[PDB]
């Protein structure tokens, strides 16, 4: 639109979060430990 | 926004489906008989000798 518009959704972004590998973490400052993320529990795809 | 067309790349980086180690079939008794074929049933039936008492 503008080049002094706030910057749009990143295309790139929004299918990086759709394949949903980004790694996920439990946080340190956490007591009790917190439980495994799904993401961190995903079985590997069978293909490409 | 800018939308560019890439591939999606594949590499092998070392990992693989980790599996046991073989060690059982070197250990266990191999081959004492073997003309299996030329006895009936596939049979090669193994004699014991025989002990007395007195």
């Amino acid at each position: 639109g503008l080049i002094s518009d706030p910057v749009e959704v990143d295309p790139i972004q929004v299918g990086r979060d759709e394949a949903g590998w980004v790694q996920e973490l439990r946080d340190r400052e956490a007591w009790p430990k917190q439980e495994v993320p799904e993401q961190a529990k995903k079985p590997a795809k069978v293909g490409n | 926004a800018h939308i560019f067309v890439k591939p999606e790349l594949v590499a092998e980086i070392g990992v693989k489906q980790l599996q046991r180690e073989i060690v059982l079939p070197g250990l266990v008794w191999t081959n004492p008989l073997t003309d299996f074929g030329g006895s009936k049933n596939d049979t090669i039936t193994v004699r014991v000798p025989a002990i007395t008492t007195a």
